[PDB]
């Protein structure tokens, strides 16, 4: 349709959205299904489960939130209705999809089925007229205003590191791993477990998820400031419950790049680079070494990028200038950029139309895609 | 040669014997009895002094191997079975006792499952633990146990004393010197865990539906005695009471969170082979688990749980042999603990060495360096 | 009497010299577990070989030294080599000469390390190394003839005019079959069947061993496949999971054909092969395209003899007649081949032995190559 298009922020973890013209996403808040920590049968119960924003940001012994897009998979797909619903009422949206375009944003590793059951209900339920999926690494590079790069995200889960020079598709050079900050703190509060802090609710670990993102760093020293005797600082819940954090503030997310003793001996998206690095040329390589762009909202850590610059430093040979482009709405960037693709001229020839959905539906998706 | 002091620990107990010692010598709470103090003041006790559980790890370690040694264990070493989660730094204070204060030879710690494991002398398996306080699945990946698949939530008997106190609040018939609803204040729980031991039978899972029932829209509450008092304290207990309170470990509405879903999901996060192996490598350990019809129900529910819809294609058909404790599931830890320090004498190079305490003062976990 | 030591490039096959059947049928594979904060299970190896590695596959690193052919660590094989020998036949190095494999295009370093090992650490009595497709050759009971030889990890055709050297039309090309699972793998993680791992990477190559042949028009047969949906055929895998195959099948080795599915700026396998036979003498490449050996493990495919002689065959004049020499054995008779190849009178006085090593130095390989 004719109106402004909804530039949608969308996300694993954190899916927020807005429209063009907009420089914010005028709602923020992230990704989760808001449901009771009791039987609804009874009446007088947290039914419906729609709790999003006030609604979980209300009950917090009561909810067992979930989460329905794992690292890019969603299965809840129900539940992403009722959360769209959410949205599409008026504390979100105050529009419908027939009333807006509607622009879908992804990242690599995501089967066709994903991409049909969506297109399905934003088509068939929803029925958005003017309808384009895309990528996010993109909208990223909108943002940075660059073409040429190494571009990262650091989502709850999605974290690809594909060098794209020029906007280039290349396939090829997808490198995209699927961990990030979630099951960091999962065993985070393991090792709060370790020292007796048991966090098994959903809530009950989002308050964890909390410091990780309020009290979590990096330390560029990891195995010194380990074999460093801690001070473990004391952290302060909503109960206000005096906790001390000290090695394991930086353990978990220094294990993202050394792997060592998770099992998933995973590599810390700097080795994945190199292997991206390989698939690109030297020519080309000396290039995107300044050309690298980070993304996500995993991002956000102290001493987050210089250890990583460490780590490439102890990585790249000799004369190998390497730059790192990141700024501090890494989150926003997706979204800056989709607003930057909604005022594209060629994005509206790009779109599926819902006639064109009801003529192809699959073929049309993955062909008009990109 | 020499008979390694084979100590079990957990939430609820620390029992302890020879190595290869084949019987119950004695059984220890893990609590202390404090002089003046009229209870047993616990040991399990966390963001705490750790000085003043030195002086009970002193006093206590000491007539404990009066207890269950009456002998000095500075000539043998000591097989400490331990399990994860515990404060490390507890752990370290342990250690200076032991070595910094007894000057023992030379321990090593080991968890639960790895004695089942030893008890089984099989490599892979899925066992959990049924602690006191919480729950403990372990799964084992050919004598490897598995670190991102497992099992920990506080789903032990504790909560349950917590659910036998609100059935107290509820069901009181205590008779005059005749209702008398929990109009006594305190309760002492070792004294209902005896009561359970010698009451807490396990229903159906039949019986399971008809609590469902007894929730919303009551059935069979017989086997059903009361309770005598001392001190005209008599009351009754439905059978259908003490059958709630075993079956309300399964409450998955809104919330999916149960035992069986935790094993699932453990076997979830596991590979092709693994699936199939923990399938047949499956044995169950813990006291709790002990219970009269307890068990069977539960398996039968488990293979009920089998059928869940994201588990039929996922999982569905595997056969879940398990494997069965050759003499009591509580005992079977410790017994493998007895099992490790009977004929593995060579095994005192992986056992922490004294002198690496001495010369260090401390003793890296399994973390860097 | 000697030791006919084949390295295959996915598994492994040994033996005595003229032994008929491979001893050392097992996965010329290496594999660690997770060597983490946990102790040992009763005691057990660190390096899993072959089977090994093939029997736990859930947790040990499923790894070569092996760069398509190029071992990297030498330390690896070696041991598989000394256990080889104390796992099949108990026998030392010492006192029977050993017959090794070898691909073109390598360097000569990689040959030099090996031999290295065989005299400062096996002390073989005489040694010898040579190509796999001379005994694929050989079993055919040829010396005229394009052998074109394919392993699991490299191919090289391999055009011969009575045993007579021509390396300049002999091409190596680095075509696994792991390279063809690799792009398997990632269209299966789009068709909802994501996995990670080697160890998925070892069942699903089982399943192109099992159902992935070669179809004869590939957009043809993708169009009526996608029509045919009983070809999508299901298999329910050792754990709970089930396939759907229909073009997957034949869709994966149509990289083969066209480098374009990996970018591997090269051509496809049936014109790579022409291109090699352009490199000859026209009149005696006659006889090679009545030398149509199609040889290597790797070939072992259903429909595929027709395709590419059809496809060379569209390239070839029609007095250009194929004449496909193709055993289903010829994965054996690389062993086989180099087991009765020992049996040669000249071939017991063409050696290689310790003084004549150690008096030469690594220099002999050069020489005693071929
Ligand atoms: N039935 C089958 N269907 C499809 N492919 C098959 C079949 N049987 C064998 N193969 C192919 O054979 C290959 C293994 O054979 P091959 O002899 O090339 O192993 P190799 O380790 O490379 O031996 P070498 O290095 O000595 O050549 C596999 O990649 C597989 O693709
Ligand atoms: N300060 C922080 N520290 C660690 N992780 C963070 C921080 N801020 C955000 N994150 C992680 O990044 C995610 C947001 O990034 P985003 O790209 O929106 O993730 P997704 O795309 O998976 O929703 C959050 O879900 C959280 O896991
Ligand atoms: N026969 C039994 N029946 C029921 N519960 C038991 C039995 N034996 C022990 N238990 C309980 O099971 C738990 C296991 O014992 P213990 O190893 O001391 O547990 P933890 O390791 O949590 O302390 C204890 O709470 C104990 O009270």
């Amino acid at each position: 349709i004719a109106n402004q298009p909804v530039v949608i922020d969308n996300g694993s973890g954190v899916i927020k959205a807005g429209f063009a013209g907009d420089q914010i996403p005028k709602y923020c808040f992230p990704n989760y299904v808001g449901r009771p920590k009791h039987v609804r049968v009874m009446a007088g119960a947290l039914e419906g489960d729609i709790f999003i924003g006030p609604k979980a940001e209300e009950h917090r012994g009561l909810l067992s939130i979930r989460y329905p897009m794992e690292h890019g998979i969603v299965k809840d797909w129900n539940d992403m209705e009722r959360i769209w619903q959410y949205v599409y009422s008026k504390d979100q949206l105050q529009t419908f999809s027939e009333e807006h375009p509607v622009l879908l944003t992804e990242a690599p590793l995501n089967p066709r089925k994903n991409r049909e059951r969506a297109a399905e209900v934003f088509f068939e339920t929803f029925n958005v007229p003017a309808l384009f999926i895309s990528m996010q690494a993109v909208l990223s590079l909108y943002a940075t205003g660059r073409t040429t790069g190494v571009v990262l995200d650091s989502g709850d889960g999605v974290t690809h590191a594909v060098p794209i020079y020029e906007g280039f598709a290349m396939p090829h050079s997808i490198m995209r791993i699927d961990i990030a900050g979630r099951d960091v703190s999962r065993f985070l509060r393991l090792y709060l477990r370790k020292e007796g802090y048991d966090f098994h609710s959903s809530s009950e670990f989002e308050i964890v998820k909390a410091i990780k993102e309020r009290a979590c760093y990096l330390s560029i020293n990891p195995q010194k400031d380990e074999t460093l005797e801690t001070e473990k600082a004391q952290y302060y819940l909503p109960d206000g419950s005096t906790i001390e954090i000290g090695p394991s503030r930086f353990r978990a997310p220094e294990l993202l790049f050394r792997p060592d003793l998770i099992g998933e001996e995973s590599e810390g998206i700097h080795e994945v680079l190199v292997f991206a690095i390989q698939k690109s040329d030297m020519d080309l390589r000396r290039t995107l070494f300044s050309n690298i762009v980070l993304s996500g909202g995993s991002t956000l850590f102290k001493g987050f990028g210089d250890r990583l610059l460490s780590e490439v430093k102890k990585l790249a040979p000799k004369d190998v200038k390497i730059r790192i482009s990141a700024p501090q709405e890494r989150l926003y960037s997706t979204w800056i950029g989709g607003s930057i693709l909604a005022s594209l001229d060629t994005f509206k020839k790009m779109w599926v139309s819902k006639k064109e959905y009801e003529e192809d539906g699959a073929r049309s998706i993955h062909r008009k895609t990109f | 040669e020499k008979t390694a002091v084979v100590i079990d620990l957990g939430e609820a107990f620390t029992k302890c014997g020879f190595a290869g010692e084949t019987g119950p010598r004695c059984i220890i709470p893990s609590v202390i009895k404090k002089a003046g103090m009229p209870k047993p003041i616990k040991v399990v006790q966390y963001n705490i002094n750790t000085e003043e559980l030195y002086s009970y790890l002193k006093e206590f370690i000491h007539i404990l191997y009066f207890r269950h040694l009456l002998v000095n264990p500075r000539d043998r070493r000591v097989v400490v079975i331990e399990s994860v989660l515990c404060p490390s730094h507890f752990r370290e204070t342990l250690t200076r006792v032991l070595f910094k204060y007894f000057e023992v030879p030379s321990v090593l710690l080991a968890p639960s499952h790895l004695m089942a494991l030893l008890t089984l002398g099989i490599n892979s398996a899925m066992v959990l633990d049924c602690g006191y306080r919480e729950s403990l699945v372990l799964p084992i990946y050919e004598g490897i146990p598995v670190l991102n698949c497992w099992g920990a939530l506080p789903l032990g008997g504790k909560a349950l004393h917590k659910e036998l106190e609100t059935q107290l609040l509820e069901q009181c018939t205590v008779d005059t010197g005749q209702s008398l609803p929990s109009v006594m204040g305190s309760i002492p729980e070792g004294v209902l865990e005896d009561i359970k031991v010698r009451t807490c039978f396990v229903s159906d899972l039949t019986r399971g539906l008809k609590i469902q029932a007894a929730k919303f829209n009551r059935p069979s509450p017989p086997p059903n005695v009361d309770y005598p008092l001392d001190g005209e304290k008599i009351l009754h207990v439905l059978g259908s009471i003490r059958d709630s309170v075993v079956e309300i470990l399964f409450e998955q509405d809104n919330e999916e969170k149960s035992v069986a879903t935790l094993i699932l999901d453990s076997l979830m996060q596991c590979p092709i082979d693994t699936r199939k192996q923990l399938a047949e490598n499956l044995v169950i350990i813990g006291g709790t688990s002990m219970l009269p019809g307890f068990l069977h129900r539960l398996l039968a529910e488990i293979r009920y749980l089998v059928e869940k819809p994201k588990y039929k294609k996922t999982l569905g058909t595997k056969t879940f042999r398990i494997h069965t404790p050759p003499a009591k599931a509580n005992c079977v830890a410790w017994l493998g603990g007895a099992i490790f320090g009977a004929l593995q004498d060579i095994l005192g190079s992986r056992s922490v060495s004294k002198e690496y305490y001495n010369q260090t003062g401390r003793i890296p976990d399994w973390c860097s360096l | 009497a000697a030791l006919v030591v084949d390295n295959g490039s996915g598994m492994c096959k040994a033996g005595f010299a003229g032994d008929d059947a491979p001893r050392a049928v097992f996965p010329s594979i290496v594999g660690r577990p997770r060597h983490q904060g946990v102790m040992v299970g009763m005691g057990q190896k660190d390096s899993y070989v072959g089977d090994e590695a093939q029997s736990k596959r859930g947790i040990l690193t499923l790894k070569y030294p092996i760069e398509h052919g190029i071992v990297t660590n030498w330390d690896d094989m070696e041991k598989i080599w000394h256990h080889t020998f104390y796992n099949e036949l108990r026998v030392a190095p010492e006192e029977h000469p050993v017959l090794l494999t070898e691909a073109p295009l390598n360097p000569k370093a990689n040959r030099e390390k090996m031999t290295q090992i065989m005299f400062e650490t096996f002390n073989t009595p005489a040694m010898y190394v040579a190509i796999q497709a001379v005994l694929s050759l050989y079993a055919s009971g040829r010396t005229t003839g394009i052998v074109m030889d394919s392993g699991d990890g490299v191919t090289h055709t391999v055009p011969i005019y009575e045993g007579y050297a021509l390396p300049h039309a002999i091409l190596r090309l680095d075509l696994a079959g792991r390279d063809l699972t690799d792009y398997l793998m990632k269209i299966l993680t789009e068709r909802g069947y994501s996995f990670t791992t080697t160890a998925e990477r070892e069942i699903v190559r089982d399943i192109k061993e099992k159902l992935c042949y070669v179809a004869l028009d590939f957009e043809q047969e993708m169009a009526t496949a996608a029509s045919s949906s009983s070809l999508e055929k299901s298999y329910e895998l050792p754990d709970g999971q089930v396939i759907t195959i229909g073009n997957e099948r034949f869709r994966c080795p149509e990289a083969l054909f066209q480098p374009s599915f990996l970018g591997m700026e090269s051509c496809g396998i049936h014109e790579t092969t022409f291109n090699s036979i352009m490199k000859c003498d026209v009149d005696i490449r006659k006889d090679l395209y009545a030398n149509t050996v199609l040889s290597g493990g790797t070939t072992m495919y259903p429909g595929i003899a027709d395709r590419m002689q059809k496809e060379i065959t569209a390239l070839a004049p029609s007095t250009m007649k194929i004449k496909i020499i193709a055993p289903p054995e010829r994965k054996y008779s690389v062993w086989i081949g180099g087991s009765i190849l020992a049996s040669l009178s000249t071939f017991q006085q063409m050696w290689i032995s310790k003084q004549e090593y150690d008096e030469s130095g690594p220099s002999i390989v050069h020489r005693k190559c071929f």
